[PDB]
């Protein structure tokens, strides 16, 4: 019922970049990794967002570094799309896997070679990220 | 059950997600919030069967264009959401249209041409003419409002007929 109901408000302050009232929700026992219907996490829309701070709080609580949303991106995947460079460090600070697939295979390189985010291509290399990954119709980064 | 794989695609603020999310969840979401890419999943009953609908909803935004490729090789029907009062975005229908084709190198993809926010009081794209432009491509033309549900249904339901 209200556990439930503090997970819809945590996804709101998340998106809503609200960096204190994320904080009191975790305090009311909200769940870290709730979803919502397009299966993404607080996280993911932190990561979306570029709200760095909210990212930060949300990993010193538990927060899954590498759930995925239903299309099968993780919090890395948003953050490299919009070339969020300090969120792309910090989940990866964090044990985020760098060659993570979505549902189709593309990895974060993939997303930020084809945005032109170049910084993000260059700290994901840096990190283990994989140039020959290929997606599920044989396509790489390039 | 049989899965389709639906994609929604359309101009910034036509009400892409304010459809998606009212067939999912039944309400309407009145606030923007720009779309990268977002799935989900119904299991639904159309003519009497059950089936799972895997929904992609899409960027309007010109500067995701180039994920574009990748939903249409995956996509098996497209509904082509157009706003009433939103001449330019009736005109990207074709944009849309011509992508979708190159990529899957056909001109018979299941697609659905979509005029949504037909409560609205005035509009600028008159329904003789979208009836006209669907009747070129030779698909169907639904008039829907994400904001009083009408049409929601009948539109996801169509582009499922059509991708049988
Ligand atoms: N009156 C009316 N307003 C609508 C309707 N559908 C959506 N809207 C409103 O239009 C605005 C944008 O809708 P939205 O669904 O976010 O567009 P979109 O097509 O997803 O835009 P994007 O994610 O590609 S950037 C919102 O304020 C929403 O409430 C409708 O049928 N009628
Ligand atoms: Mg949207």
């Amino acid at each position: 019922g209200r556990h439930m109901d503090l997970g819809k408000k945590l996804l709101e302050a998340a998106r809503a970049g609200q960096d204190d009232e994320v904080r009191i929700l975790m305090a009311n026992g909200a769940d870290v990794n709730a979803n919502d219907s397009a299966g993404h996490t607080p996280l993911h829309l932190a990561a979306k967002r570029g709200h760095l701070e909210i990212v930060e709080v949300l990993l010193k609580h538990g927060a899954d570094v590498n759930a995925m949303d239903n299309t099968g991106f993780t919090p890395l995947h948003l953050a490299a799309l919009r070339g969020h460079l300090e969120i792309v460090e910090v989940l990866l600070k964090n044990g985020a896997d760098v060659n993570a697939q979505d549902r189709t295979g593309r990895t974060p390189l993939h997303l930020a070679a084809k945005l032109g985010h170049l910084e993000i291509v260059e700290v994901l290399l840096k990190n283990g990220a994989d140039v020959n990954a290929q997606d599920k119709f044989g396509k790489t980064a390039f | 059950m049989t899965e389709y794989k639906l994609v929604v695609v359309g101009a910034v603020g036509v009400g892409k997600s304010a459809l998606t999310i009212q067939l999912i969840q039944n309400h309407f979401v009145d606030e923007y919030d720009p779309t990268i890419e977002d799935s989900y999943r119904k299991q639904v009953v159309i003519d009497g069967e059950t089936c799972l609908l895997d929904i992609l909803d899409t960027a309007g935004q010109e500067e995701y264009s180039a994920m574009r490729d990748q939903y249409m090789r995956t996509g098996e029907g497209f509904l082509c959401v157009f706003a009433i009062n939103n001449t330019k975005s009736f005109e990207d229908i074709h944009h849309y249209r011509e992508q979708i084709k190159r990529v899957k190198d056909s001109e018979d993809v299941p697609m659905v041409l979509v005029g949504n926010k037909c409560d609205l009081p005035s509009r600028t794209v008159d329904t003789k003419q979208a009836q006209d432009l669907a009747r070129s491509y030779g698909i169907p033309f639904i008039e829907t409002s994400a904001k009083t549900r009408q049409g929601v249904d009948d539109a996801f339901y169509t582009l499922v007929r059509e991708i049988r």
